[PDB]
């Protein structure tokens, strides 16, 4: 066999990568996905089902599958976990009551044998008000440091401002892609 | 990418029931293997083969996520295949149409008439108690449109919602007011059917 | 040769039984 | 055969 | 409205199936088998009308493949036959010399035509040319 | 006492029918198909049908149902034996058992059916005798049927007198899911293809336990078959008197004796299956095969069939010895090995995904069966002593025999 | 087509006549009414070719009943062919003469039948015997007038052992339809002669030879011992029918055999290997073998005492074969193989066949009821089946528990708590009624019996007649035992079943219960909640008179159906 075509394709960029869009409802997951794909904060209707979109950055097409945080859509995240390589969790630092629910949902998602090769992607959503926690308080509350055998990274991103999305994308690419 | 015509010819070529069952199982295994890789180029052929197998009397439980994924796609053929799969293998008791509500809402405002009409037809054929609750507002919005080709679809969707949800007929009282002067036969028939149902 | 065991010659009777 | 025949014969 | 419309061949093979009532897969298969047996076990002088399960089981096949309809007892019986004839004429016009072989190969096209013609068991396109034009425009989209 | 035996088709069409008594109308065959369809749909289908006061016994053939309608309380066993004899005669005359040969040899088929039985009582059942009087490409009936020796045609002349025997051994093991073997029976098969000149009277002699005990030599390894059935040419009187297996060998391949006794030894192949099936996530196939047979014997064409999930897809095989192929039609993975030497240890690690949507109904747990076949192995230890070939003219015969060991009902219950 | 075929058949060309005959045969086999061309083929009947003669004879036989008038032009041809030098031609003519269902045709064939009765050829003799038997079946009076009974009887003591077997079968068939007057029974010399020719008979002749011995009744131990010794070699025959006939003959002879003598023990010992060999026969004969074993099981159950491993149902066994194996295991169940039976039932309970699962559950329940040593094992198996989360399995377990409580409820109080909360939402009448009866009779180990019965009282007036009666009985029993917590429940049940219950039997039962409650509540405990006697389970064994009759009828259609021979024929 010959891999000349594969080498030629990889010389100019062949890797694409994957990503997931999960989190509690009203946690900026849809806004984060829109900012990653388009770059603007557009108001959208509640995600009754799911949102499918692709984002190309650094020569890698990291497709993001938006998943709602509704009760009827929370158990449907397992359907989108199949044929998925990445997962991004959007935390609601401004929702103290919903913080526990988001942490429980993240623990349930990470406590599945099928979702084991996907590194943790915790995004501190709603990072625009004083009530939002920092990149360490949210992780400590969610117990991201205790996720053994999982590469979890806590990043603070504001949907209105869009800051930190580039850093999170770069961290995800570094975790997934291990090439020069 | 096995074509639907090729699958039909292969099915017709089988005489014994066991041979036909084995061929159907092999085709379903090939379709499942293709779907497991997230194939999107020959998705229409796989969807057609799965629909043909289901119509022949073969299981299609594994071919549920593929239809949902193709529903939220952008290709017209893929969208039609997803709509057909939702109409045929998707039902209220299936429980896989809950994730289809977001796709229907996204396609309810689609500019293309075929996509919007196909989505309305699928919603009417597979009307659910919860889907109509989150889609009642969208149906009423299209009931006041002046599109003759879409007026009949809106009337059918409203009738289906009323039949599934009798308590939602209160929101269709002013939508059908002053609609007895439609020149199109289809629009007038839809209005008459909606009035009779109410 | 042949699969399933090569053919072997058979006697006529038990010579030790008289 | 009987399948190639038209349904309505028109 | 039409609860379910299925096209079944004389030998019992089903060339089309469209049910407007959500039923279990096993229950739907049993109902289809019972309908096929009733149609296959009925003569040509039975009036093409059967009152099975309190449903106007109207069987009227113009060729080897037959067609069956299931509507509630709230409308005239001739209306179902007229609708079936109109749908058959529309399908023949859309395809051209429609046969049993063409129906199997054009199952997706037949399903699309049925969806664009009748939705939810009720008549959606009273005219025969408007529906054909809409189907042609949808097909030409790609 | 079937009224008329007829051959049906897969679509219910009778390929050929021949009434023998005339007490049953030929129109009852049409109602047989609806009765069979109703029985199949309700689980009450049986080979012996019943249409009112007339019973239509049918046998599932290769392509058609051999329906033998009967009216009175005829011998069901006799009817089954007649149907089996007719099927064997058709297989001998026609190499294919389907509609292609049913409508291709009707001229000879009708004559064979008429000559086979009359008035519901079979008369001719020998394939060679039937072919010697009825052919598809007529003289008087042969004297062999009228004579006492109906299994050895006289006057046969051959250049050389060579007989090829076959010591066929079937190793059947019924291992439950708990790991214990429930049904472990080995059925012997002494089939010899005698091709010589004349009608020699074979004198079968082996290391039988009963014979060794009677002769006083019950100290060596002797095969003690629980059930021993002699061939048609084998004289039962000699066997009952002093276990003397004396009979005229047939012209061609025939089954002289077939031993059948339970087996109390360890299985030839020890197969242990591990099912690391996740909850709609993945599946694990920890299949380990241990060769319990002697190292000097190799199991040629060993195929250990491990049933995989019905909806499983994208499977990965991680084995050591033997190719693993997943057949979607069979819905299982067979650990096929070309050569399996005794004492070999083959370990496999299957890994495949599962669909997200759960199955609507259960599919069951079919037992795991292996297709090991190690020739030149005598697990029972029975050795043939001698073959008394005696001819009136007098000739030196060179009989041959080969011992073949294979796997029969060697099914292991799934976990 | 038809005209062309007629023209070809009315020609002098042999090739054209053969082609026309082949076309007519193909049309007849394909489903074409070729009876209209029978008169045309009558002229083209006397042909030198044997292939054309066979086709003409077959057409005449198949077109004889359709056109009896046109069959009168073949008597001369049949008479001419009956003297053909070729034995095959004579045999074919004899078969065609007896195969023609013509009232006036057999009358003129009596002379050919008499001429062929003394045929020297064994095939000719067999054909003549078959023709005589066919004539007797069609016309018994004609056969009696022709005097073929004497010829048939003398054929048994002649050469041509296959011809002798054919004649014996024909004589038995004639006597089978006869009213038993002037039977063809033979003395012991005849039996000895048949046994001597039994070893020289073919596979088909062996069955005929053994059928004659089935009607003969031995009268001496020496004669019975000799018959058993002669039939012993028949057990080593590859023919399944021959083996079955030999087994039936041995069973019939064992009726007059003496248990003190060692012949019965030897026959029983040699019968087990035969049963084991028959159990591994083909699926078509597997059902027959199972039926024969079941019929002989009630006669000599000790013959197959150790035959239990082979009774297990194989994975590839058919539904009928699995059912027969389960029935054999249930009939052959014993405390020695109780663990094996339980393991097979547990393994058989994991199958995907609902009918198979129900049969396995019924067999397990029957084994638990019959053998009290496995009552704990049966209860554990039922509990495991209930916990398996199967609707059919749960219903079967509930039914088994209810049956065991009525049969062995002394130590059944340890399952009331487990069965109290056992997915009681099932609406199956068999399981619901069993649970209600268990709660009513065992309303002592459950502290929420009234609460459990409260849910079942919502639709008591419209649940079912048997279900309503069971619920009323349970309520009455609870009130008699614990009326403090069921005083209002009993009144509500009486009101529902007395005023809102329109069932005649249910209304009468409710009125009787209300009268008993209002007359003497103390006496209701001794009247309603009385200690019932031991429940007499229905015995599955057949009657001794039927068993003896079924022993003689071995291998017939009646044995498979388990019905008397006169109760199944039309
Ligand atoms: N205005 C504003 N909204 C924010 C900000 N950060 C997070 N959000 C949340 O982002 C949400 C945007 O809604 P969506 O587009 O539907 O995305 P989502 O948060 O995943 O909501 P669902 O799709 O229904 O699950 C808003 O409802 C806000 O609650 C922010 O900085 N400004
Ligand atoms: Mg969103």
């Amino acid at each position: 066999g010959n891999i000349f075509a594969n080498l030629f394709k990889g010389l100019f960029g062949k890797k694409e990568m994957r990503i997931l869009m999960v989190g509690l409802d009203a946690a900026g997951k849809t806004t984060i996905l829109y900012k990653l794909k388009l770059g603007e904060i557009v108001t959208t209707i509640p995600t009754i089902g799911f949102n499918v979109e692709t984002v190309e950055y650094k020569n890698i097409s990291f497709t993001v599958w938006d998943v709602g945080g509704q009760d009827k859509i929370r158990p449907l995240w397992r359907h989108y976990f199949q044929n998925t390589q990445g997962l991004i969790f959007v935390v609601d630092s401004n929702d103290r009551e919903r913080v526990n629910e988001a942490r429980e949902e993240l623990m349930r998602m990470l406590a599945e044998d099928e979702l084991r090769d996907a590194v943790l992607l915790v995004f501190a959503n709603k990072q625009d008000l004083p009530n939002a926690m920092n990149a360490a308080e949210i992780t400590d509350k969610l117990g991201l440091h205790s996720l053994r055998h999982r590469n979890w990274y806590i990043q603070a991103t504001c949907a209105t401002s869009g800051d930190g999305l580039y850093e999170g994308l770069d961290w995800l690419s570094n975790q997934l892609r291990n090439q020069k | 990418p096995i074509r639907l015509r090729e699958l039909i010819r292969t099915i017709r070529t089988a005489r014994t029931q066991a041979e036909e069952r084995e061929m159907i199982q092999k085709e379903c295994a090939a379709i499942r293997s293709s779907f497991r890789e997230e194939d999107n180029t020959y998705r229409c052929r796989n969807v057609a083969k799965l629909l043909y197998m289901h119509m022949l009397g073969y299981p299609a439980h594994f071919g549920q996520l593929e239809c949902l994924k193709l529903i939220a796609s952008q290709k017209f053929t893929d969208k039609r295949i997803g709509y057909l799969g939702a109409m045929l293998l998707l039902d209220e008791r299936q429980d896989v149409h809950l994730l289809m509500t977001n796709c229907i809402k996204n396609d309810l405002n689609h500019s293309t008439q075929f996509v919007q009409g196909l989505a309305l037809c699928t919603l009417g054929c597979m009307g659910s108690s919860e889907m109509c609750r989150d889609l009642a507002g969208e149906v009423e919005k299209l009931l006041k449109t002046s599109n003759s080709y879409l007026r009949k679809k809106a009337a059918l969707c409203a009738v289906h919602v009323i039949r599934k949800v009798p308590e939602l007929m209160e929101m269709f009282l002013p939508a059908t007011k002053n609609l007895l002067n439609e020149k199109n036969h289809g629009v007038l028939h839809t209005s008459v059917v909606l009035l009779t149902e109410m | 040769d042949r699969k399933g065991g090569s053919y072997s010659q058979a006697a006529g009777s038990d010579s030790a039984q008289s | 055969k009987g399948e190639n025949t038209s349904l309505l014969h028109p | 409205m039409i609860h379910f419309i299925l096209l079944f061949s004389r030998q019992g093979k089903l060339r089309l199936q469209k049910w407007y009532i959500t039923l279990p897969d096993k229950e739907r298969k049993k109902i289809t088998r019972e309908i096929v047996q009733i149609i296959l076990s009925r003569g040509h002088r039975t009036s093409s009308f059967v009152d099975w399960k309190e449903l106007k089981l109207v069987y009227k096949r113009y060729a080897s493949l037959y067609f069956c309809c299931a509507i509630e007892n709230q409308d005239n019986e001739l209306l179902t036959l007229e609708i079936v004839h109109r749908y058959v004429e529309l399908l023949d016009k859309y395809f051209g010399n429609v046969c049993e072989l063409d129906i199997i190969f054009n199952f997706e096209k037949a399903y699309f035509i049925l969806d664009e013609f009748i939705i939810g068991g009720e008549i959606q396109e009273t005219s025969k040319k408007i529906a054909v034009k809409a189907i042609e425009d949808s097909d030409m989209l790609q | 006492s079937a009224s008329a035996v007829y051959v049906l088709d897969l679509k219910g069409k009778v390929l050929i029918c021949r009434n023998y008594r005339g007490d049953v109308d030929m129109s009852e065959v049409e109602h047989f198909m609806p009765i069979l369809m109703e029985k199949e749909e309700e689980g009450m289908l049986s080979p012996i049908l019943a249409h009112g006061g007339v019973r239509f016994m049918w046998i599932k053939h290769n392509n058609l149902y051999l329906v033998a309608t009967s009216k009175k309380n005829a011998c069901v066993s006799l009817v089954f034996s007649f149907l089996y004899k007719v099927v064997q005669v058709f297989s001998e005359y026609f190499k294919e058992l389907e509609e292609e040969s049913i409508r291709d040899n009707f001229v000879i088929i009708y004559e064979l059916l008429d000559e086979l039985m009359d008035f519901g009582y079979p008369q001719t059942t020998d394939s060679k005798i039937l072919q010697e009087y009825i052919t598809q490409e007529a003289p008087r009936p042969p004297a062999t049927v009228t004579n006492a020796v109906s299994w050895r045609s006289e006057g046969i002349k051959y250049r050389k007198n060579e007989v090829f025997l076959d010591v066929i051994e079937a190793v059947n093991l019924l291992v439950s899911a708990n790991g214990n073997v429930l049904r472990s029976e080995i059925v012997g098969s002494i089939k010899m293809r005698v091709f010589l000149s004349g009608m020699p009277e074979l004198r079968l002699g082996l290391n039988d336990k009963v014979l060794f005990d009677n002769t006083g030599r019950g100290k060596s390894k002797s095969v003690e078959l629980e059930d021993v059935k002699f061939h048609q040419c084998v004289r039962l009187s000699r066997f009952e008197n002093d276990r003397t297996i004396s009979f005229i060998p047939p012209d061609g391949e025939f089954e002289l004796m077939s031993y059948r006794l339970n087996t109390h030894v360890k299985p030839l192949i020890w197969i242990e299956s591990v099912i690391e099936k996740h909850s709609h996530s993945r599946i694990e196939y920890m299949v380990k095969a241990k060769s319990q047979f002697k190292r000097r014997s190799t199991a040629n064409n060993v195929e250990i069939h491990i049933p995989v999930p019905n909806d499983a897809d994208s499977p990965k095989f991680k084995t050591t010895v033997g190719s693993v192929k997943w057949v979607p039609e069979n819905s299982e993975i067979v650990w096929s090995v070309k050569s399996f030497p005794g004492g070999k240890e083959y370990l496999m690690r299957a890994h495949f995904g599962l669909p997200s949507v759960e199955a609507e109904d259960k599919e069951g747990k079919p037992p795991i069966s292996v297709k090991f076949e190690i020739p030149y192995f005598t697990t029972s230890g029975i050795q043939v002593r001698y073959l008394k070939i005696i001819e009136k003219s007098g000739y030196q015969a060179l009989p041959w025999v080969r011992y073949i060991t294979q796997n029969g009902d060697y099914q292991l219950r799934t976990q | 087509e038809i005209f062309e075929l007629k023209a070809e058949l009315n020609s002098d060309k042999k090739e054209k006549k053969k082609e026309a005959v082949k076309k007519v045969i193909a049309s007849m086999t394909v489903g074409k009414d070729v009876s209209a061309l029978f008169p045309d083929v009558v002229n083209c009947m006397q042909t030198d070719n044997l292939e054309l003669k066979k086709l003409v004879y077959l057409y005449l036989m198949n077109y004889a009943k359709s056109q009896p008038d046109m069959a009168i032009m073949a008597v001369n041809t049949f008479v001419k062919d009956c003297e053909d030098p070729n034995p095959l031609i004579r045999a074919l003519a004899v078969r065609t003469m007896g195969c023609i269902r013509v009232d006036k045709i057999t009358e003129y064939l009596c002379e050919p039948l008499r001429k062929c009765l003394k045929d020297e050829d064994p095939y000719v003799r067999k054909t003549a015997a078959v023709c005589v038997a066919k004539l007797h079946d069609i016309n018994a009076q004609l056969v009696e007038d022709q005097g073929f009974l004497d010829t048939l009887k003398d054929l048994i003591s002649d050469s041509n052992p296959m011809v002798v077997a054919n004649a014996v079968a024909a004589l038995s068939e004639i006597a089978e339809s006869h009213p038993s007057s002037n039977l063809l029974d033979l003395n012991p010399q005849s039996i000895n002669k048949l046994l001597t020719a039994l070893n020289e008979c073919t596979e088909w002749g062996q069955i005929f030879i053994l059928d004659c011995l089935a009607n003969y009744m031995p009268k001496d131990d020496r004669e019975a011992q000799s018959i058993c010794e002669r039939v012993t070699p028949r057990l080593s025959h590859a023919n399944s029918a021959v083996v079955l006939s030999a087994v039936k003959v041995l069973m019939k002879f064992m009726e007059m055999l003496s248990k003190d003598l060692d012949y019965y023990g030897t026959l029983l010992k040699k019968l087990a290997p035969p049963l084991v060999t028959l159990l591994s026969a083909e699926p078509e004969l597997q059902y027959v073998a199972l039926r024969n074993i079941n019929l002989i099981v009630q006669k000599r159950p000790e013959i197959l005492k150790h035959e239990m491993k082979v009774f297990f149902v194989k994975y590839n066994d058919p539904i009928y074969v699995k059912l027969e194996k389960l029935d054999i295991m249930i009939r052959l169940a014993s405390q020695a193989n109780i663990a094996q039976v339980l393991a097979e039932l547990r393994e058989y309970a994991t199958e995907v066949d609902v009918d198979f699962v129900r049969k396995a559950v019924r067999a397990i329940g029957r084994c638990a009821i019959k053998v009290e040593q496995s009552a704990e094992r049966c209860v554990s198996t039922l509990l495991d089946l209930i916990q398996t989360k199967v609707n059919y399995v749960v219903q079967e377990a509930i039914v088994v528990i209810k049956d065991i409580f009525r049969k062995y409820p002394n130590k059944y109080e340890s399952v009331i708590a487990t069965l109290c909360e056992n997915l009681d939402s099932l609406d199956e009448p068999e399981a619901r009624a069993a649970m209600i009866w268990i709660v009513g009779e065992y309303a002592e180990r459950i502290d929420n019996a009234d609460e459990l019965l409260e849910s079942f009282l919502e639709g008591f007036h419209d649940k079912s007649t048997q279900v309503q009666l069971q619920l009323l009985t349970a309520i009455v029993k609870l009130f008699l035992k614990k009326p403090t917590e069921t005083q209002e429940l009993v009144q509500q049940v009486l009101s529902l079943a007395t005023q809102d219950s329109d069932n005649p039997d249910l209304r009468d039962r409710g009125y009787i219960y209300w009268r008993l409650l209002s007359t003497d509540p103390v006496a209701a405990k001794e009247v309603v909640l009385a200690e019932k006697p031991l429940i007499s389970e229905e015995t599955d064994l057949i009657e001794p008179t039927l068993l003896d009759e079924l022993i003689c009828y071995i291998g017939t259609l009646a044995s498979v159906y388990h019905k008397p021979p006169s109760a199944f024929v039309e």
